[PDB]
């Protein structure tokens, strides 16, 4: 405005607001300097206390996200981008521009680059590049299929039908599984050197076949082969895809192209820190009269020295500054040291708060000053004194207990030792127990003697790697001399299993350089299904780092540049834990770094966030239902969008009368979204999807999950007990999205609406030849979700949390816990309404010979799930600092192996497992072995 | 001396209850448990050193128990007493430690008390959450209020001379139009004003009750874990 005149529906397009303001500048003077229009850009302040201008005319004043009716007149692209991040992460992003943390910013800079490789690679290969982005494959974990249960193919072979659409003819073919799409495309053209590569989606949602490899192991093909369905195929040509997509390109933002030794080993003095004062405390005065401070040079969850704690003083004013000498050495302390403080109440043992100071910072150099920190309150549930497997670093939040330490002065520089002077440190200066510790879980009892063979004969234990994680616990790491000599072993250990290596990255492991190699195994062997499957562990060891920038964010922010599918869930997975205040610095910035990087799918995300804006609004009014919701916005807000449970999904044009909601005490959204595909007929007309609100699931999608992967484990063993792991996504503070199976019903509405009610119903399902069928698919299924439910510990269940499909197959949802909530391992409870269809309705059990089938089939299930109990283990150990209150401290995963039984033997695993069915089911168990 | 009248020895006991035990209590804190595998009897101690928690294993061969090779120790209890009366470092002089003290041996309101605890951490999350959409939109109105002010001064800095060449011109509608909007200006500002302290005041009740919030959910803690301690010493 710069006359600086103010005049005050006006809710329609700018070019409204645009007249106006001209026929007010027609109407009064001073308007005569004025220059060209075009000139002058429209800026304000919105809700997110940003000033922000407007060129969005597709979008109205209302979509501008203005707090206030006001409007100034005074490169575009950058800060237009700028705001549709902002809209992407839900929070202002300039706002960390005023940050003056040097760590902030630093990262910022950093972490620039990163994305700078990402988008430089995801753009190598054009037109091909960006293409295999946006549609990744979603193939398997196994490339090749079992070589024992390929029987299920006619001659080893698989017929599907591939469609041309002209505006509708199909083809049947029959081609061996293991052929590449080339010669799927060869004989597709015939029926009706030619070397065409053209994309094959699956009919009704955007799965794309690229690969160079045979058409059998995709998760979609895989699926049509062991569920027996009609695999169908739609042929497009490269124009249409690649036009889908217009391009786009990164820009460096505006802070981007800005631009002997001494040693801590060389210090002879003691670790002595000056406790000064706390600012404030939120303690009650008279209620609790004895307080103090708690502080550990904490590596890990091993106290170095002993937890040297201040005097006890009254509540009324904690000043001190007193000095506390900690029985350790200055150079004896490690690179990942932490002082983990608290302030603590004794009655005659709480603390009240928590809080870690790094001995170090991203520089190398150590703490050395005047600093005053605010803490983080108390964890739920956390009954330890300190918090070493807390968040790091300060807490960001200002109006929190703030504690004022003191910190040696030595008028030198401080820096822990280059890797060169350990490196040439040198040149001028029986088995049985090992593998037994080596196969062992990692939660298990250690012992010094083992722990002193483990050290005395480290130089043995390189031909086991995978003891790498048992030797850390051994050794003291408040020692200069074995620490370089654990840094040297670390230096030149071979790399070890995705899930072993996966292991080094727990809130166990903290050295640098020990997580730096857990990462490098990682990024090296971890593959693209493998990181699509762990990814939500991925994503939860990102908080036990100590510092913004870290070797982690560099593996995980490079492959969510690379792969939209797993970008994608990268994305989700980060933007639904933004309310927790401990990482949202860390979490923001990171997002901020991939919305800038993600490209044009940014606008996607965008698109989706504002659906789930509009539906966590429209969960929000619910607390004589359509009619409300009919204004034109959520019509033309929630079409055409992928949805988040898939990016293959098209959530089309919504049948606002087809989506009705039930009770079921909470209400979710049970929303049905046509499929704008073509000919979408093939698969599903339709796509429901319950949008739950006010629940967690996180532990759904732990469950799901494991399910998944013990599904997998039995499959690869030999037994077809197929599992329906299905898909959820939590997308963020307690809402998400849950996929509905298709011909599925469960076992309360069949008793009520039709006791032998479910073997009645099973038997009126289908006559005939495909009856023997059901029986045994049945019989599969519910010997795998009762190894599996019995194994997890999941709760009480009732007859509506059971599935049972048309074909045979019975499943489980609605997991409310598992792992037990401490204050009966098995209490699901086995009713005999299965019972009886397994035994085809004879009243006698014990007589039949499929029962028999069953009871074995179950335990060679057990056992297989049993000898690789491992995996299960670190991937319960990796999500400890998750926030789920039943996945806090390591004493929570003894459920896994208290119940696979761990401690005892094979046989002796199995009395156990004999014995807690049989308590289950007041008899009928404990038979002959074998 | 038997095994049973042993004040050390606690048979079958996870490593739950021995690490429960084993807090709040001072260095050299030791505890004799059956061994998990459960052959033939050979036994676990336990031994807290630097914070640390040892576990120590004593074999049996032949007839002997002993920690390790050579085998020249007849009881277990005799062993114990032994290195109970004498320092560690015999063998492995890091151990270097003297066992002083031994681990001697000695319903509604856990649920309702975890049901407040609940709910206290619940009303905090939200409560975080509104304070920090608070802090954003006081931020955003002290934002807004310099942004005005900084045009209004950059207007007057521009327009200064116009004004003063038409007030000395003699026209004079310029002159009430120019006192309209600087009032209707002033009144606004002022508006902005009254709603930001308004706000200021709000946050600061707000933040008083989150501090007693918390300060609640800290005194209430201590009781839930003392509570939690005294139902799992009687169950288990």
């Amino acid at each position: 405005l710069p006359n600086g005149m103010i005049v005050t529906l006006r809710e329609a397009t700018l070019i409204t607001i645009k007249h106006e303001l001209f026929k007010e500048a027609r109407k009064y003077p001073l308007h005569q300097l004025l220059q060209d229009e075009s000139s002058y850009i429209f800026v304000s302040v919105t809700q997110e206390a940003e000033r922000e201008e407007f060129f969005d005319e597709t979008r109205r004043l209302c979509d501008l996200r203005l707090f206030q009716p006001f409007l100034k007149v005074i490169n575009r692209e950058e800060k237009i981008l700028n705001r549709e991040i902002g809209f992407a992460i839900g929070m202002p992003v300039c706002e960390f521009d005023m940050v003056k943390d040097p760590e902030v910013q630093d990262f910022r800079r950093n972490i620039l680059n990163v994305c700078k490789e990402a988008v430089d690679l995801r753009d190598l290969n054009s037109p091909h590049s960006r293409a295999m982005y946006v549609y990744p494959p979603n193939v398997e974990s196994s490339p090749e299929l079992p070589k024992h249960i390929y029987n299920k193919l006619d001659k080893g072979q698989i017929i599907v039908v591939i469609w041309v659409i002209v505006s509708k003819q199909k083809y049947t073919l029959k081609i061996n599984h293991d052929c590449v799409p080339e010669q799927v495309i060869a004989e597709a053209i015939r029926k009706k050197e030619y070397q065409g590569k053209y994309i094959l989606k699956v009919c009704g949602c955007d799965e794309y076949f690229l690969e160079k490899y045979p058409l059998s192991q995709y998760k979609y093909i895989r699926s049509c082969i062991m569920l027996g369905r009609m695999p169908n195929l739609m042929l497009m040509a490269k124009e249409s895809l690649y036009s889908q997509l217009p391009m786009d390109c990164f820009t460096m933002p505006s802070y981007s192209r800005r631009i002997s030794t001494k040693s801590l080993w060389v210090i002879n003095s003691a670790l002595r820190i000056k406790i000064l004062c706390a600012t404030y405390v939120n303690v009650n005065i008279r209620d609790i009269d004895k307080i103090y401070v708690r502080t550990g040079i904490y590596h890990g969850g091993e106290p170095l020295c002993d937890n040297v704690n201040t005097q006890r003083v009254p509540c009324s004013n904690p000043r001190w500054n007193e000095w506390l000498n900690y029985d350790i050495y200055i150079p004896d302390l490690p690179r990942a040291a932490r002082l983990c403080l608290s302030i603590c109440s004794v009655k005659g043992h709480c603390p009240l708060a928590w809080g870690n100071i790094n001995l170090f910072d991203y520089t190398d150099t150590l703490v050395s000053g005047k600093m005053a920190l605010n803490l983080w309150p108390v964890p739920h549930g956390l009954e330890d004194l300190l918090n070493p497997i807390g968040v790091t670093g300060s807490n960001p939040n200002k109006e929190t207990p703030c504690l004022e330490l003191e910190f040696d002065w030595f008028s030198s520089v401080v820096k822990f030792p280059d890797m060169s002077v350990i490196e040439e440190h040198a040149n001028w200066s029986d088995k049985e127990q090992l593998k037994a510790i080596s196969t062992r879980d990692p939660l298990s009892e250690i012992t010094e003697q083992e722990k002193d063979f483990l050290w005395s004969h480290r130089h043995y234990c390189v031909t086991i790697p995978e003891i790498l994680p048992k030797l850390l616990l051994s050794v003291k790491w408040n020692s200069r001399d074995e620490v370089a000599q654990m840094y040297c072993l670390v230096k030149d250990w071979p790399p070890i299993k995705p899930e072993q290596a996966m292991e080094l990255l727990d809130c166990n492991y903290p050295d640098p350089m020990v997580r730096g190699f857990a990462v490098r195994c990682l990024e090296k062997y971890l593959t693209d299904d493998k990181l699509s499957q762990y990814l939500i562990q991925l994503v939860q060891v990102l908080k036990y780092e100590q510092y913004l920038d870290n070797l982690l964010v560099r593996f995980l922010l490079k492959k969510a540049l690379t792969n939209q599918r797993i970008g994608h869930f990268f994305f989700w997975h980060l933007k639904s834990e933004m309310h927790n205040k401990t990482v949202s610095q860390r979490f923001g910035l990171l997002l901020e770094s991939y919305c800038r990087a993600c490209g044009m799918y940014l606008k996607h995300l965008n698109r989706q966030v504002e659906a789930m804006e509009k539906l966590i609004n429209l969960t929000d009014i619910l607390k004589f239902l359509v009619e409300q919701m009919r204004r034109p916005d959520f019509m033309d807000a929630l079409q055409g969008f992928l949805s988040p449970l898939n990016p293959a999904h098209q959530l089309g044009n919504l049948r606002l009368e087809e989506c009705r909601i039930m009770s079921s005490a909470k209400r979710p959204l049970w929303l049905n979204w046509e499929n704008p595909d073509i000919m979408s007929e093939l698969l599903f007309q339709n796509n429901e999807i319950i949008f739950k609100n006010g629940d967690d699931l996180r532990q759904d999608m732990l469950t799901l999950q494991i399910i998944r992967i013990m599904e997998n484990i039995w499959q690869n063993q030999g037994l077809d007990l197929r599992m329906l792991p299905y898909g959820c996504l939590s997308i963020g503070d307690c809402v998400g999205l849950i996929e509905v199976v298709r011909n599925s019903h469960t076992i309360m509405q069949i008793q009520c609406k039709g006791s032998h009610t479910l073997h009645q119903w099973l038997k009126d399902k289908n006559k005939g030849e495909i009856y023997d069928a059901a029986i045994d698919l049945f019989t599969r299924s519910c010997a795998g979700y009762c190894v599996a439910t019995f194994i997890l510990g999941i709760g009480d269940r009732h007859n509506s949390n059971i599935m049972v499909k048309d074909d045979g197959q019975l499943f489980h949802i609605d997991f409310g816990h598992f792992l037990d909530h401490k204050k009966e391992r098995v209490p699901f409870v086995l009713t005999q309404d299965f019972l009886i269809v397994i035994s085809k309705g004879a009243q006698e059990c014990t007589k039949t010979r499929e029962f028999e089938r069953f009871q074995e089939m179950c335990y060679k299930a057990y056992l297989a799930i049993r000898q690789h109990a491992n995996l299960f283990i670190n991937l319960f150990s990796m999500m400890l600092g998750s926030g789920m209150p039943e996945l806090q401290s390591f004493d929570d995963i003894a459920y896994i192996r208290k119940t696979l039984a761990l401690d005892k033997t094979e046989q002796e695993a199995l009395e156990y497992f004999m014995k807690q069915m049989n308590d289950a089911h007041h008899g009928g168990w404990t038979t002959k072995m074998d | 001396m038997s095994l049973q009248d042993a004040e050390w020895y606690w048979g079958d006991i996870s490593r739950e209850e021995v690490n429960e035990k084993l807090r709040d209590t001072a260095d050299g804190t030791f505890l004799v448990r059956d061994a998990s595998t459960k052959m033939h009897g050979d036994y676990t101690l336990t031994l807290r050193k630097g914070g640390n928690n040892k576990l120590i294993k004593i074999f049996h061969r032949d007839g002997k128990y002993g920690f390790s090779d050579p085998l020249t120790f007849s009881s277990v209890v005799e062993l114990i007493n032994h290195y109970r009366n004498e320092s560690l470092a015999q063998y492995n002089p890091k151990l270097d430690v003297k066992l002083l003290y031994p681990v001697s041996k000695y319903n509604t309101q856990f649920q309702e008390k975890s049901r407040e605890y609940d709910r206290l951490y619940e009303e905090y999350t939200r409560t975080s959450q509104e304070i920090q959409m608070k802090r954003t939109a006081i931020e955003a109105f002290n934002e807004t209020i310099k942004i005005f002010e900084e045009q209004c001064q950059t207007q007057e800095r521009y327009s200064k001379e116009y004004i003063e060449k038409f007030k000395r011109e003699g026209n004079e509608k310029e002159i009430q139009r120019i006192m309209h909007n600087y009032d209707k200006l002033k009144s606004r500002i002022s508006e902005i004003i009254d709603s930001r302290r308004r706000l200021e005041e709000d946050l600061k009740k707000q933040a008083a009750e989150y501090r007693e919030i918390d300060k609640r959910m800290n005194s209430i803690k201590p009781d839930l874990i003392q509570l939690r301690k005294t139902r799992d010493q009687y169950l288990m």
